[PDB]
């Protein structure tokens, strides 16, 4: 299981400015490419993408720019469907890509668009039909159905998308086909004479997916637990922690469990 | 490798 | 839809005084993507600050990482100012070595 994803953002800066256009490319949890309309061409975020020729950089840059022009026209159309003013700043997001299974063969494809934080239209799991969120989206769906664009999107997601994911997985194997098992440890913080907080720490792991669960005398605990969002360290690894409020003098009764792809057997942490 | 979007919303 | 940022201030490696490390401010879950972030050493903005490329999560909310190299000292206080259209005033989140 591996994935390739593009996250695209288009912000209509009004009156003074052309829109802003961003596209970020990800293999699993590793950024490998960036396109930015306001950058002083393509800037490689990964060494193995730089191994690709200058033709790759110029083609993708042309594609990005064509997409920019398409988003710009879409932003204007969206402004019109909803009868909004050209003086407003609006946001148009896109996220697409493909997943592969253990055989590096096509498993899933997805292509979703959001307008101003709200799901606008998305390709179905079958990559055959579309899902609209309101009447404007219904117009897009009818336009897109009339043009048969779900065919091209499926083609790309089952074809080009998978082929290039495989190529990057082989070419950047040392960065992408690796796992860094989490280094764990436990902190303690008194709340009062008879309540305390245990915090279970996971540091420097990769991929980002992890499961941190607390146990009281071996039983699962979700009451009085807090689980923060996984965060990047900057060095290509991730951090995460989970906390539980315990009675003072019962800290030893609680254990933390860490499940991770780099762990054949889950880790157990005691205080 | 980017996909090319050919159709306006 | 508008969404207030969540902020996490932390170090790249366990803070041990005297060794060079990296101060991270990770802002996430916000929307629209326009946002202003500063890293503070005892109140004073640091100049040499970088930041990652604009991305977003499964619920379409944006996230950024702002980082800078430094050397942890037991006297200096580090923090993070974040302004956003959802905030009436800039939010200051102090660093916490335990956090």
């Amino acid at each position: 299981s591996h994935s390739m994803r593009y996250f695209d953002t288009s912000v209509s800066r009004p009156g003074r400015g052309e829109p802003r256009f961003i596209s970020v490319g990800y293999v699993d949890d590793t950024q490998f490419v960036r396109f930015d309309s306001d950058a002083a061409r393509m800037e490689p975020r990964a060494p193995w993408i730089e191994q690709e020729g200058p033709e790759y950089w110029d083609r993708n840059t042309r594609i990005f720019k064509t997409n920019s022009q398409t988003d710009r026209e879409s932003l204007g159309n969206l402004r019109g469907y909803y009868n909004q003013s050209e003086a407003g700043s609006h946001t148009l997001q896109s996220m697409y890509g493909c997943d592969v299974g253990s055989d590096w063969r096509f498993l899933r494809g997805y292509n979703q668009n959001a307008y101003d934080g709200k799901d606008y239209i998305a390709l179905k799991e079958d990559l055959r039909s579309w899902t609209a969120a309101d009447m404007a989206a219904q117009i897009t769906k009818h336009k897109w159905e009339a043009a048969h664009v779900a065919e091209q999107d499926r083609a790309y997601l089952e074809g080009t998308c998978v082929e290039w994911l495989r190529r990057y997985l082989e070419n950047g194997k040392e960065t992408l086909q690796r796992t860094d098992a989490p280094k764990t440890h436990m902190t303690h913080h008194a709340v009062s004479d008879h309540e305390a907080t245990l915090r279970c720490w996971a540091l420097s792991f990769y991929p980002a997916e992890i499961t941190l669960t607390w146990q009281r005398d071996g039983e699962d605990q979700t009451q009085d637990t807090e689980l923060v969002e996984t965060r990047p360290a900057g060095d290509g690894t991730f951090q995460k922690w989970a906390a539980v409020v315990v009675p003072s003098g019962q800290e030893q009764r609680y254990t933390c469990h860490v499940q991770h792809e780099g762990l054949p057997k889950p880790l157990t942490l005691r205080w | 490798e980017l996909n090319r979007k050919m159709i306006y919303m | 839809i508008q969404r207030t940022p969540k902020i996490q201030v932390y170090s790249r490696h366990p803070a041990e005084n005297g060794k060079s490390n990296f101060l991270n401010c990770y802002v996430s879950g916000f929307h629209p993507s326009d946002i202003e972030v500063d890293l503070l050493k005892n109140g004073e903005r640091i100049e040499k600050v970088e930041h990652s490329d604009l991305s977003f999560s499964k619920d379409w909310s944006f996230y950024l990482l702002y980082y800078t190299e430094f050397t942890p000292t037991e006297k200096d206080e580090y923090a993070c100012r974040v302004n956003h259209v959802t905030l009436s005033q800039p939010k200051i989140v102090k660093w916490d070595r335990d956090m």
